[PDB]
DNA sequence: CCCTGGAGAATCCCGGTGCCGAGGCCGCTCAATTGGTCGTAGACAGCTCTAGCACCGCTTAAACGCACGTACGCGCTGTCCCCCGCGTTTTAACCGCCAAGGGGATTACTCCC
C-alpha cells in the first residue's frame, strides 16, 4: 500500500521527502522515518490551527476560514504567539 | 582519544554513541 | 598547489572541497574557487591593518585581544555589519557624558 | 560609496 | 568505606577526646509535642452550648 | 493536478528510506513524553463573541465584506 | 597602636575621601579593566549545582565553564549601559528599577 | 546557589557599567534575571548535550545554545 | 608591603628583610627582581620534597651563596638529602652552559 | 508550467477537524508560508545538528530535536506524541 | 584539519610584517572566516532556491545583496580579478 | 508613490512601477510607524510626561538596535 | 529633490489621530527623518532584490523578501 | 573672595628581571586540477501578455492659518532619604601529612618454542 496511507494519516511524506533532500550537506544524508516524523508533526499543526480556526469562525458563523480569525487562534494559545515570534 | 564512533560503525542499531569528551580519559588524564 | 595556478595567499582547493561538501544548491558553479576567500582575505586584511595600528598606539608589538575589539569596535562600518558579538577580553571604549562630568 | 571614512581615519 | 588514610583519626580523636566532643550529655528535657487533643474540639462544644 | 502529485508522492515515499546506512531509530522509540493530553487529534475548544476579547488580552468583514467575497471558496 | 610597633603609631590618621571623585577615579579604573572580574569558582558551583535537576552524570569541561562564564559577563554589561543611559535620561542619577523595566520593555525581552 | 554573584561582585559589576551610584534595592531583581538567563542557557546546553547523548558539556554545546538564542558572543 | 618596598628600591636603606616562609610565595614577583648576597634557611625541615611549590619557588632565586639551617637533619628520606645538595649545587649561569 | 502545494490535503484535514468550514484564500497563503517556514526551520536544524554530531545518520531523532529545541513545550510534545503513535503504527 | 594557520600568517606578513600574535587570536581569526563563509554560502542558496537552478556570478551578487557596497566593490573587484587569474 | 519613484529611480534609472509592492510598501511602513509610535508613546509616559522630546525617541531607537 | 516635499501636515495630521498634547516642529522632523531612513534601509535591499532577480520591474515578490529577511 | 605654596599622586616611560612563543626544521601526507565524458540547463530567439502610464476632470476633504486659552516640564524654592567610604569581623582555598593501594612489565619460575 501507500506509505503515507500505511502510516494511518492525512500528510504526504514524499513532498517532504523531496522538499528535505534538498537539505542534504555532501556526504550528509537524511532518511525517511525523519520526513515521516515531519509530516505527522505538520499534519498535528494544521489540524490544530485548522480546528481553532474553524471554531472561530464557528462562532462568527463563517462556513470559511478567516486570517483574522487565525490570528486570534495564535493570540488564544499562547504558545503559537510565541512560536511565530520565535520563527 | 578512543570515541564511541566505533561502536556506531560496528553496529547501525544506535549510532549517537559518536563523539564523547572525557570517556576515553586519554583528554583528561593521561 | 591551487594557490599558485590562483595566484592567492589563502588556500582555495580546501575552501572550495568544503563548499562542495556543503552541497548548498543543486547548481554549484565550481568556476571561482577563491571569492569568498577573496572576500574574507580583504576583511581580514583590513582589521589587520586597523589592530596594528591600534597596538602601535600604545606601544604593543603584540595584538592584544583588547586591541583587536577596539580595532573592531572604532569604525562605524564595521560596527554596523556585525555588531551582536561578544569578543573574549571585553571593554567598551572610553566614553562619558556632559552631565556626569564638567 | 567609493571612499567615505576610509582612509582618513 | 574502603578508604582508611583517616580510618585512624576517629580512633585518635576517641583516644584523646574520651567522647565528650563526639557527643556530650545534654539538659535532658521532656517531649514539646503540641497538637492538643482540643485543637478541633473547641468549636463543637461552642456550637452545643 | 493532485493526482499526478498523489503518485508521485507515492512514488518517492519509497526511495528516502534506503539511502544508505540508516537504520532508523533501532526499531525502538520512547512513548509520549511528559504526559499524553494530545486527546483524539485537537483540544476541542471554541472563542466567544462578545468583549470576551477583553478579557483574554487581560488574561496574557475582515479587509472589507468586498475581499471577503473575493477569497474564492476551495474547490478539490 | 595596637602593641609594639614601629615607634608610634596612629599614621593613617583621619583621611575619609568624600564620593563622585572617588566614583570617578573608580569607574575609569574598571573600565580599562579588561578579564574576569567575578569568581569562577563559586560560579562553576552554582551551575553545577542548577545542572543535576535536568539529570545528573552530565559532566562538564573548562571550556564549558569558560564559555557561559563569558556568556553572562559579555551580556549584563550593555544591559548596565542600558539602565544607566535610562536612568540619566531622567532626573534620577541614581539606579531605581523603573528605568531597568524600562530597558527590558524596550529591549524585547520576549 | 542563590548567592553566587554576592553583593561586592554585583557592586563592582555594575561600577564596571558606569552608574554613578547604585541603590540597595536594584540587585535582587537583577540576580533573578540573570538566574532566568543562566536556567535557560544551561537547559539548551543540557538539551544538546543529548543531541547524541553524549555524557560531558563542552564550549561546543554552550556557543551553539547562545548563538541560536540571539546573544551572539566571539572570542574563540 | 608597598609601604615597606616604597624606600627599599633605590638605596641602601636594610641589610636584612624579615620574611616567613609562605610570604615569598606570593611576593616572589618583587623577590627575584632584587639580587640576594646571602639568604638563610632556618628550620630547613619546612622544605623537604623537590615537587613542593615553595621547591619551584625558591630554586631559581638569583644569589651567589646559599646556606641552609635546620634542628635536625631529616632521615628515612635519602631524596631529602640529596635535594638539600641540588639546592646547594645550582649551575644556572648567564650562559647557561657552565 | 505546473506548480505543487498542499490544497487537497490541508483541505481533507479540516474536513476531518471541521467539515462544515473551509479555507479562505489568503488564509490558505498564510498557512501555506507559515507551514513552509517550519518545514525549512525543522530541515536545516537538523542537518546543522546532524553536521555538530559529526555523523551522518538523520533519523526521526534530528526532526524530533529540531521540534524541541525550536518551538515551546506543548505544541512540541503534542506533536510527538501523534508523531510517536503513527510511527509506532506505520512500522 | 586543515586551518588557516599559514594563510593567517600569510596575511599577517602581507599586511603588518612586524606585527606578532598572541596564542588565540587565530582561533578568532579562524572563525571570522569560516562563519562569515558558511552564513554567505546559506545566503546564496536561500537567494538561488526561488530561481531554478539544477560560480563567481552568484558569489558577487549575493555579496552586494547584503554585504555593504563599501566593501562590495572591492569585492567584486578582486573576485574578477581571482576569476581571470584562474583563467590565465 | 512619489516618495519611492523618487528613491528608487535615483539609485537606478528605469524602474517600472507595478500595482504589486505598492500597496505592500504602504502596508508594512503602517505597521512599522504604528509600532514605534507606540514604543516612543511609552517611552513617553515612562518619564512621567506625556510630551515627547527627542532624546527620549534616540533612546528608543537606540534600544531597537538602530 | 522631492525628498523634502512631504507635506507637514499629514505629519499633524497623524499626530493628532495618534495623541500627545504638545506636538511641536522637532517632532515632526524628527520622525519625518526617521521615516526617511526607514524607507531608504528597505528600499536598498528591495532594489538589491529586483537586481538579483534578473527582473527590472517592481513586483510583490520582492517587497515580501526584503520584509521576510527584514523581519 | 582669586592666587600661591605644598603635598599625596596618576600617569610615563623606563628600567629590571623571568619566561614562554612563532616559526623553522624534519616527517609525510591528503587532495586540486588535469583528462575526459555524461547530461543538462540556462540564456538565445519567439510569442506574447497584461495591467501601468498617463490621460481625461469635478469633488469633497487634507492644507492650513488663527484666536481662546489653559497644562504642565521646568525655572526656582524648600523638604529631607540612605549611598558610600573608614574601621571590623567571619569564611575560604591552598600548601602540605599522614599512609595504604597502583599499576605494565619483564625477568626468577616453569611451561612453551
Ligand atoms: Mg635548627
Amino acid at each position: 500500500q501507500s506509505s503515507s496511507a500505511r502510516a494511518g494519516l492525512q500528510f504526504p511524506v514524499g513532498r517532504i521527502k523531496r522538499y528535505l533532500k534538498r537539505h542534504a550537506t555532501g556526504r550528509t544524508r537524511v532518511g525517511s522515518k525523519a520526513a515521516i516524523y515531519l509530516t505527522a508533526v505538520l499534519e498535528y499543526l494544521t489540524a490544530e490551527v485548522l480546528e481553532l480556526a474553524g471554531n472561530a469562525a464557528k462562532d462568527l458563523k463563517v462556513k470559511r476560514i478567516t486570517p483574522r480569525h487565525l490570528q486570534l487562534a495564535i493570540r488564544g494559545d499562547d504558545e503559537l504567539d510565541s512560536l511565530i515570534r520565535a520563527t | 582519544f578512543g570515541k564511541g564512533e566505533e561502536s556506531d560503525g560496528d553496529l547501525d542499531l544506535d549510532d549517537s554513541e559518536d563523539f564523547t569528551v572525557n570517556s576515553s580519559s586519554v583528554e583528561g588524564e593521561e | 598547489s591551487r594557490s599558485a595556478k590562483a595566484g592567492l595567499t589563502f588556500p582555495v582547493g580546501r575552501v572550495h572541497r568544503l563548499l562542495r561538501r556543503g552541497n548548498y544548491a543543486q547548481r554549484i558553479g565550481s568556476g571561482a574557487p577563491v571569492y569568498l576567500t577573496a572576500v574574507l582575505e580583504y576583511l581580514a586584511a583590513e582589521i589587520l591593518e586597523l589592530a596594528g595600528n591600534a597596538a602601535r598606539d600604545n606601544k604593543k608589538t603584540r595584538i592584544i585581544p583588547r586591541h583587536l575589539q577596539l580595532a573592531i569596535r572604532n569604525d562605524d562600518e564595521l560596527n554596523k555589519l556585525l555588531g551582536n558579538v561578544t569578543i573574549a577580553q571585553g571593554g567598551v571604549l572610553p566614553n562619558i557624558h556632559q552631565n556626569l562630568l564638567p | 560609496r567609493r571612499t567615505s571614512k576610509r582612509s582618513s581615519v | 568505606n574502603f578508604m582508611s588514610i583517616v580510618n585512624c583519626l576517629m580512633q585518635l580523636r576517641k583516644v584523646c577526646n574520651h567522647p565528650n566532643l563526639f557527643e556530650v550529655r545534654p539538659i535532658l528535657t521532656s517531649f514539646v509535642l503540641e497538637h492538643c487533643v482540643a485543637s478541633d474540639y473547641k468549636d463543637v462544644e461552642r456550637t452545643l452550648l | 493536478e493532485d493526482s499526478e502529485s498523489d503518485m508521485d508522492d507515492a512514488k518517492l515515499d519509497a526511495l528516502m528510506g534506503n539511502e544508505g546506512e540508516e537504520e532508523e531509530d533501532d526499531l525502538a522509540e520512547i512513548d509520549t513524553c511528559n504526559i499524553i493530553t494530545s486527546g483524539r487529534r485537537t483540544r476541542g475548544k471554541v472563542i466567544d463573541y462578545k468583549k470576551t476579547a477583553e478579557e483574554l488580552d487581560k488574561k496574557e468583514e475582515k479587509e472589507e465584506d468586498d475581499e471577503d467575497e473575493e477569497d474564492d471558496d476551495f474547490k478539490e | 597602636a595596637r602593641k609594639s610597633a614601629p615607634s608610634t603609631g596612629g599614621v593613617k590618621k583621619p583621611h575619609r575621601y568624600k564620593p563622585g571623585t572617588v566614583a570617578l577615579r573608580e569607574i575609569r579604573r574598571f573600565q580599562k579593566s579588561t578579564e574576569l572580574l567575578i569568581r569562577k569558582l563559586p560560579f562553576q558551583r552554582l551551575v553545577r549545582e542548577i545542572a543535576q535537576d535536568f539529570k545528573t552524570d552530565l559532566r562538564f569541561q573548562s571550556s564549558a565553564i569558560g564559555a557561559l562564564q563569558e556568556s553572562v559577563e559579555a551580556y549584563l554589561v550593555s544591559l548596565f549601559e542600558d539602565t544607566n543611559l535610562a536612568a540619566i535620561h531622567a532626573k534620577r542619577v541614581t539606579i531605581m528599577p523603573k528605568e531597568i523595566q524600562l530597558a527590558r520593555r524596550l529591549r524585547g525581552e520576549r | 546557589n542563590i548567592q553566587g554573584i554576592t553583593k561586592p561582585a554585583i557592586r563592582r559589576l555594575a561600577r564596571r557599567g558606569g552608574v554613578k551610584r547604585i541603590s540597595g534595592l536594584i540587585y535582587e531583581e537583577v540576580r533573578a534575571v540573570l538566574k532566568s538567563f543562566l536556567e535557560s542557557v544551561i537547559r539548551d546546553s543540557v538539551t544538546y548535550t543529548e543531541h547524541a547523548k553524549r555524557k560531558t558539556v563542552t564550549s561546543l554545546d554552550v556557543v551553539y545554545a547562545l548563538k541560536r538564542q540571539g546573544r551572539t558572543l566571539y572570542g574563540f | 608591603r608597598k609601604e615597606k618596598r616604597k624606600g627599599w628600591n633605590k638605596p641602601d636603606a636594610f641589610h636584612v628583610c624579615i620574611v616567613s616562609y609562605q610570604l615569598v610565595v606570593q611576593d616572589q614577583h618583587s623577590f627575584k627582581r632584587k639580587r640576594w648576597q646571602y639568604m638563610v634557611l632556618d628550620e630547613a625541615h619546612n622544605i623537604k620534597n623537590f615537587r613542593s611549590t615553595r621547591w619551584q619557588a625558591l630554586l631559581n632565586f638569583n644569589t651567589q651563596r646559599r646556606l641552609l639551617l635546620t634542628g635536625t637533619p631529616l632521615q628515612n628520606n635519602l631524596a631529602e638529602l640529596w635535594s638539600l645538595l641540588y639546592f646547594l649545587m645550582p649551575q644556572t649561569v648567564i650562559d647557561g652552559k657552565k | 508550467a505546473r506548480k505543487e502545494t498542499y490544497s487537497s490535503y490541508i483541505y481533507k484535514v479540516l474536513k476531518q477537524t471541521h467539515p462544515d468550514t473551509g479555507i479562505s484564500q489568503k488564509s490558505m497563503s498564510i498557512l501555506n508560508s507559515f507551514v513552509n517556514d517550519i518545514f525549512e526551520r525543522i530541515a536545516t536544524e537538523a542537518s546543522k545538528l546532524a553536521a555538530y554530531n559529526k555523523k551522518s545518520t538523520i533519523s526521526a531523532r534530528e526532526i524530533q530535536t529540531a521540534v524541541r529545541l525550536i518551538l515551546p513545550g506543548e505544541l512540541a510534545k503534542h506533536a510527538v506524541c501523534e508523531g510517536t503513535r503513527a510511527v509506532t503504527k506505520y512500522s
